[PDB]
RNA sequence: GGGAUGAGCUGUGGGUAGGGGUGAAAGGCCAAUCAAACUCCGUGAUAGCUGGUUCUCCCCGAAAUGCAUUUAGGUGCAGC
RNA sequence: GGGUGGGGGAGUGAGAAUGCAGGCAUGAGUAGCGACAAGGCAAGUGAGAACCUUGCCCGCCGAAAGACCAAGGGUUCCUGGGCCAGGCCAGUCCGCCCAGGGUGAGUCGGGACCUAAGGCGAGGCCGACAGGCGUAGUCGAUGGACAACGGGUUGAUAUUC
């Protein structure tokens, strides 16, 4: 009975985080595109 | 099972109108000089004080 | 520039722990929420002209409040807790005699 | 007494047992108890029969008042007063009064009380 | 209002006409079996009454 | 009901990514979706197919056949 | 803010698309109100009590339905108020609403110490570009090394005072 999501904060950041999404220019360019957009998170 | 049809006005209202609160009978009591009425099967406890007239 | 003792300490803590303590002649101040124990230590001593035993800290995050339709957020503090060495003068508050 | 027809008083038997020891003791304790009519109701001759045991008030009588009632201090005052105020009463040492119902489920309540 | 404003006798008063009106109704959520979701609906009354003084 | 010292179970951390992975192999599983995930874009994809298409009156008023057709529930020309 | 007339222009007319949005019916005062531990009395409070408070009975768990952590949550903790939303009923109660308060470490759990799988990777090699991989190095606990016990106290902290 166990459901997808189990919360785990370290790996949330290390999969989805600010300096993942940095290092490659697939994830600069979503960073890029959610500040055009005007997104309140990256 | 599911209806079928939604029922007309008539045919629903003549089942909702039998839908109705049976209206109780109230006696005369005479407690503390004042005077009350109480459903008959209360008369023991009007007398003897128990009945909260509120 | 030049750098006062008097930018770290922001106000006292003025509550019934506080009162508390006071009697035992321990003192709770506001920090600026970026300072650390030795600097505390330091800036007493050299504005109350006191000796101090020992200074604990402790954060304490803000509570969220909803105003009209979304959450706000109020300041995170950080509180010292400032005990004078056994026979030192007392801290004046000026206003605080619990 | 004659048993119960129909399901019983809180659930199982077990617990009836219990529901109606619990109202005996309170009644002797205090003389008067307010609770619903069908609880009264059975608790009207439960109540005569440890009456009568305690009129009749002999060691063998206590005992079996002792088998269904749990409260030394209540099987006492019963065995000290109410069993010889009852002494010249041939049964009926009971009384219910029906009362105005309660919010919540209007459940049908009555008092049950002892006759002086 | 009858018996202070109108100085009427209450002894005479009977109930004329009374009525319960729709006031407006609170939609609420309940989750059911399966992922629906059912609505509930919170209803309230407008209440009116006249009393009249009449012998 | 089966296993329950083992080819065991489990926590924490990590790795493999879509004609790709992983698979004691069922086309199983890869975020309630898998004989090729999901999101955005091409994009208002295309559909000889199904459905829908909104006020009025006056005049006239059919066809459901022939030929051809990767054609036969479509279309072109003739007939009306 | 309109009427009439000569002209001009249309997002110009809906009953149907298992059309879209909103409001409202029928089913209907119907099903249901979420474990098979179980409640009762007396007194209190209050406008209002089956459910709130106090006391006493009764019953249930007890390799948990008790007591501590980690992850996760984020103020849900305490005090004083509140009672039209919420709580599958009511509610004077509340994990709900409002204000204020509350988390104290040389020794506990982490860093400032060490490294594993793995990641990043100065130069570098390779690759039309985009980039791939990797050395030195540097991160990375779930592991290694390293110093505190007993009692008391608050409404709320305690190997911390
Ligand atoms: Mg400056
Ligand atoms: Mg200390
Ligand atoms: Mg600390
Ligand atoms: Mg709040
Ligand atoms: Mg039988
Ligand atoms: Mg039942
Ligand atoms: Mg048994
Ligand atoms: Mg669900
Ligand atoms: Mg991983
Ligand atoms: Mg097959
Ligand atoms: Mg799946
Ligand atoms: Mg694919
Ligand atoms: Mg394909
Ligand atoms: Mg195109
Ligand atoms: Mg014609
Ligand atoms: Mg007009
Ligand atoms: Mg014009
Ligand atoms: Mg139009
Ligand atoms: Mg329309
Ligand atoms: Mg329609
Ligand atoms: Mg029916
Ligand atoms: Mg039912
Ligand atoms: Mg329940
Ligand atoms: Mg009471
Ligand atoms: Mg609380
Ligand atoms: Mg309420
Ligand atoms: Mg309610
Ligand atoms: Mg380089
Ligand atoms: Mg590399
Ligand atoms: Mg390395
Ligand atoms: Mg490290
Ligand atoms: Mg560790
Ligand atoms: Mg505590």
């Amino acid at each position: 009975g166990k459901r997808t999501f189990q919360p785990n904060n370290r790996r949330r950041a290390r999969v989805h985080g600010f300096r993942l999404r940095m290092r490659t220019r697939a994830g600069r360019s979503i960073v890029s595109s959610r500040r055009r957009k005007g997104r309140r998170t990256l | 099972a599911v209806p079928k049809r939604r029922k007309s006005r008539s045919n629903t209202r003549s089942r909702r109108s039998q839908w109705k609160a049976a209206k109780t009978e109230l006696v005369g009591v005479t407690v503390a000089g004042h005077a009350h009425k109480v459903p008959r099967r209360l008369l023991k406890a009007a007398r003897l004080g128990l009945i909260d007239f509120d | 520039t030049l750098a006062d003792p008097r930018d770290i300490i922001l106000a006292p803590v003025i509550s019934e722990k506080s009162y508390g303590l006071l009697d035992d002649n321990v003192y709770t101040f506001l920090v600026r929420p970026d300072s650390n124990k030795t600097q505390i230590k330091i800036a007493v001593e050299k504005i109350f002209a006191v000796k101090v035993a020992s200074v604990n800290t402790a954060n304490r995050q803000g509570k969220r409040k909803r105003t009209r339709t979304g959450y706000g957020k109020r300041k995170s503090t950080k509180r010292a807790i400032v005990t004078l060495a056994p026979g030192s003068r007392p801290i004046d508050l000026f206003g605080a005699p619990a | 007494p004659k048993p119960t027809k129909g399901p019983r008083l809180g659930g199982s038997s077990s617990h009836q047992k219990a529901i109606l020891a619990n109202l005996a003791t309170s009644l002797f304790e205090h003389g008067r108890i307010t609770t619903t009519e069908p609880k009264a109701r059975a608790l009207r001759p439960y109540a005569e029969k440890l009456i009568t045991h305690a009129k009749k008030g002999a060691l063998h009588n206590r005992r079996e008042v002792l088998k269904k009632l749990r409260d030394k201090d209540v099987v006492h005052t019963l065995f000290a007063e109410i069993g010889p105020f009852f002494a010249d009463r041939d049964g009926g040492y009971t009384r219910i009064i029906k009362i105005e119902a309660r919010k919540g489920d209007n459940a049908p309540m009555a008092v049950i009380e002892l006759v002086r | 209002n009858a018996q202070n404003n109108g100085g009427l006798d209450p002894a005479t008063l009977v109930v004329a006409t009374v009525y319960a009106d729709q006031g407006p109704t609170a939609k609420r959520i309940r989750p059911r079996a399966q992922g629906r979701a059912f609505r509930i609906r919170r209803r309230t009354s407008h209440i009116t009454v006249v009393v009249e003084s009449r012998p």
